[PDB]
């Protein structure tokens, strides 16, 4: 089989240069056509162009045409310039059809890399502050929720377990969400019963790879 | 560029239940239409590729029909695993173009949320803003409706709400709206409420917290 | 000669239907050559 993996920086600067490279395991690079494709939540996918794995021939997307360039280094890659924060996006590489003939898989794609997430902004990578999200003091036989507000971290993403993988049931970790401020924001909650908060500890373990930060927040009933 | 309309946007259904997609283009494409399917945080995966034509490994339920501009794509029998958002893509022409995709979703039945609301720690009042958190937990349908109000003065586009994806155990939804406030104008006010309204609940949910009081 | 006009036409800013058109067209020059 075939598999394609991209790699590259996922925090590019607005007016400066996104890179991404994908190399093809399998080795039949020289055979197909090789695209880039991008998915945001406003815009969808997006086809952003195609490149003959033989000679280097391009065909781009009117829209990305005077700033995209794919080319060879079973490895090719893609830079586009001059970005805005609508450039935000997971982008992915894949296989188009073979070169050589027309054969009516042409234009569509038959296999995807896993994808790279790259965020265009002007915000510093930054840790979060997790806040507690304290369980009520407002009686045992009824359900009681906590959690930890993961806030003010840059880029995306943070991962969020409770007591180092122990506590799975009834766990909600939430979408991030983009302040205005340009930093993420992102609480996760756990239900438990409220006869357990005198007995129960809940540890929520933050950990934000790309500005090396792990945070265990110990959240307890507030007195009061 | 040749724009490709979805219908439906979303789409309820069961295991065993048969599901068709529409896909419009808005001129003829020569039959040069394709499906992918995705799920949550994963890359598409190749459906069909020419109208009708399967990709390899691809579960015989589904199958694809359509010519001119109206195209469809049908699953007979759902499965457990078709529960995912599909895609579908002309590739006749340049630029190729997708359709913005159509969710297909778990029914159950109607199930009210449980509100918790949650003040600002001191923890965060320390830096000199202040959020206020309600969640409501494991309910169905989607459709919810959260009103923040500050001694009674409702509030509006100071707040960010996400949602999860239904649970793989209960089919549910659970929602966290965070209303956001500086410091001084949280302190200035007593009252803090979350009134929540949804399909299950049969008049509106308000949780609430008084600022300094337990 | 055939295949480098026909992997030149696969690789043009075209639909796919006029892809093949011209696919077809080329190779039927071929055909009746070597017929």
């Amino acid at each position: 089989q075939v598999q394609l993996q991209e790699s590259g920086p996922g925090l590019v600067k607005p007016s400066e240069t996104l890179s991404l490279t994908c190399v093809v395991s399998g080795g039949s690079f020289s055979s197909y056509y090789w695209t880039w494709i991008r998915q945001s939540p406003g815009k969808g996918l997006e086809w952003i162009g195609e490149m003959n794995g033989n000679s280097g021939y391009t065909n781009y997307n009117p829209s990305l045409q005077s700033r995209v360039t794919i080319s060879k280094d079973n490895q090719f890659s893609l830079k586009l310039t001059s970005l805005t924060a609508a450039d935000t996006a997971v982008y992915y590489c894949a296989r188009d059809a073979i070169v050589m003939v027309f054969t009516d898989m042409r234009g569509r794609v038959d296999v995807w890399g896993p994808g790279i997430l790259v965020t265009v902004s002007s915000a510093s990578t930054k840790g979060p502050s997790v806040f507690p999200l304290a369980p009520s003091s407002k009686t045992s036989g009824g359900t009681a929720a906590l959690g930890c507000l993961v806030k003010d971290y840059f880029p995306e993403p943070v991962t969020v377990s409770w007591n180092s993988g122990a506590l799975t049931s009834g766990v909600h970790t939430f979408p991030a969400v983009l302040q205005s401020s340009g930093l993420y924001s992102l609480s996760s909650v756990v239900t438990v019963p409220s006869s357990s908060l005198g007995t129960q500890t809940y540890i929520c373990n933050v950990n934000h790879k790309p500005s090396n930060t792990k945070v265990d927040k110990r959240v307890e009933p507030k007195s009061c | 560029d040749i724009q490709m309309s979805q219908s439906p946007s979303s789409l309820s259904a069961s295991v065993g239940d048969t599901v068709t997609i529409t896909c419009r283009a808005s001129q003829g494409i020569s039959n040069y239409l394709a499906w992918y399917q995705q799920k949550p945080g994963k890359a598409p995966k190749s459906l069909i590729y020419y109208t009708s034509h399967l990709e390899s490994g691809v579960p015989s339920r589904f199958s694809g029909s359509g010519s001119g501009t109206d195209f469809s794509l049908t699953i007979s029998s759902l499965q457990p695993e078709d529960f995912a958002t599909y895609y579908c893509q002309q590739h006749n022409s340049y630029p190729r173009t997708f359709g913005q995709g159509t969710k297909v979703e778990i029914k159950r039945t109607v199930a009210a949320p449980s509100v918790f609301i949650f003040p600002p720690s001191d923890e965060q009042l320390k830096s000199g803003t202040a959020s206020v958190v309600c969640l409501l937990n494991n309910f169905y349908p989607r459709e919810a409706k959260v009103q923040w109000k500050v001694d009674n003065a409702l509030q509006s586009g100071n707040s960010q709400e996400s949602v999860t994806e239904q649970d793989s155990k209960d089919s549910t939804y659970s929602l966290s709206s965070t209303l956001t406030l500086s410091k001084a104008d949280y302190e200035k006010h007593k009252v803090y409420a979350c009134e929540v309204t949804h399909q299950g609940l049969s008049s509106p949910v308000t949780k609430s917290f008084n600022r300094g009081e337990c | 000669r055939l295949s480098e006009l026909l992997s030149k036409i696969n690789d043009m800013p075209i639909t796919n239907d006029q892809k093949k058109l011209m696919s077809n067209d080329v190779l039927k020059f071929a055909a009746e050559a070597e017929k």
